[PDB]
This record gives structure tokens, sequence and C-alpha cells, in this order.
């Protein structure tokens, strides 16, 4: 089973808003890219890597440019976050 | 101004800089390396703070309220119903 945190919600949600600006549609269509790649966590559990930068037992999953933070429980997953990336040098 | 620390240019260094100032691209090899430094500096800054937002993210997760099962299509329903009111 997959659970996630308010704040996570709150994350795809205003997402979702931000490319509905430009098309409903496509805003559709990444936020399914997103799910798509949490579901593959239920039969790869470690397909992102360990990140003790960000949390003590914190795991990140990219999908573009933005990280699915998440932790391992016994018996089920914990999306904690999704928040983009850090960003790179260009300045 | 402000304080004031002593840098030692390499061989190699020292030669670039002097074309440059040359050219007319600076009008001093202390601006140049000034310059450096400040980049050097945003740099430093940037990724601090993208590092302590990252971590801060996660914290403020993890204390958001209690989870829920996960499920995509209320999100995306949901999401749709703050686009509506917006107009």
């Amino acid at each position: 089973p997959i659970i996630r945190s308010p704040a996570a919600e709150g994350d795809l949600v205003d997402i979702w808003l931000a490319i509905a600006n430009d098309s409903p549609r496509a805003a559709d269509h990444f936020l399914d890219a997103i799910a798509e790649r949490i579901l593959q966590l239920a039969a790869f559990p470690e397909s992102g890597p360990r990140r003790p930068d960000i949390g003590a037992d914190a795991r990140a999953l990219t999908i573009g440019n933005y990280l699915i933070l998440y932790r391992l429980a016994e018996g089920w997953i914990e999306i904690v976050r999704i928040v983009h990336g850090a960003r790179d040098v260009s300045t | 101004n402000v304080e004031k620390m002593s840098v030692a240019v390499t061989p190699q260094q020292a030669a670039v800089m002097r074309e440059a100032v040359e050219a007319g691209e600076y009008a001093t090899a202390s601006e140049i390396v000034r310059e450096a430094v400040r980049d050097w500096l945003a740099k430093r800054e940037l990724r601090e703070a993208e590092a302590e937002r990252l971590r801060k993210a996660w914290i403020e997760g993890l204390e958001s309220g209690p989870f829920a099962p996960f499920d995509i299509e209320d999100i995306k329903q949901k999401a749709r119903s703050r686009l509506v009111d917006a107009i």
C-alpha cells in the first residue's frame, strides 16, 4: 500500500494548477506521469537512492526536474513530498 | 570601502589577467578577482539555499498532519475544483 502526506497532496495540486495555467490537459499528463512513477515503487521500493543530505531515512525518485521524496515503513510506502530538485548552478 | 585580504596569483593566471586588462575588458586585475570571488559566493549561496530548502521540505511533509491513501485521480479532480473557482 502507498500513503501520502497532506503536504505531498498539496504539492501535486500546486504542480497541477501551475501547468493548468498553460493547458489543463498537459497537467493531467504530467501528474499521471508522476503517479506511474510512484506506483513503480510498489514493485521496486529502492528505485530512489537514499538521500541522507535531505533526511535520515529519506529517499528520492526522479520524475522530470522534480523529486518524489519518500520513506519506507514496515508494510507500506510513505510519500512525504514532491518538491523541485536542487537547482543547477545555471544563473 | 571594506576589508582587505592578499592573494597570490599563479604565473599562468597573471598572464591571462594581463591580456584582459590590456584589451579593456577590465580596469584592473584586482577587479577581476573581485568578480571571481563574487561569482563563487553566488554559487555557494544558491547551493546552500537549495540544500536547506529540501531539508526543511522533508520535515515539513512529515509534520503536515496525518497521511492518507494515495489516489492520483482524487488529486487531479481536486485541483480542477480550484481552477474553476479561479474563473
